[PDB]
């Protein structure tokens, strides 16, 4: 997604994101959500099994 | 117990210990040791093997 890459298990969530804010962080700094930038629907990402 | 606090001392700061302990090996993981970059997938895309 737009530069930044991983891998995982995506599915649709329901934050808040500042209209100018790209993707999501946690406490240990690790990506947590995004933005697709195609239709501006906020996104959640999950590790796998 | 009920209204004072902070009697569960020992218990609180064995889980306060092991939680910093943990996070501490987690950040560790940002750091560049050295090399010209902390992630390692644009580094090995982006140069020669040698
Ligand atoms: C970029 O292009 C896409 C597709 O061309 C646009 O997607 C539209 O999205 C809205 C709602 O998100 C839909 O109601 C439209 O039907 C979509 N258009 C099409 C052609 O399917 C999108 O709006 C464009 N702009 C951005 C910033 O993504």
């Amino acid at each position: 997604f737009n530069g930044l890459t991983g891998t995982g298990v995506l599915t649709e969530s329901n934050k808040k994101f500042l209209p100018f804010q790209q993707f999501g962080r946690d406490i240990d700094d690790t990506t947590d959500a995004v933005r697709d930038p195609q239709t501006l629907e906020i996104l959640d990402i999950t590790p796998c099994s | 117990l009920s209204s004072t606090a902070s009697a569960l001392g020992k218990l609180q700061d064995v889980v306060n210990q092991n939680a910093q302990a943990l996070n501490t090996l987690v950040k560790q993981l940002s750091s560049n040791f050295g090399a010209i970059s902390s992630v390692l997938n644009d580094i090995l895309a982006r140069l020669d093997p040698p």
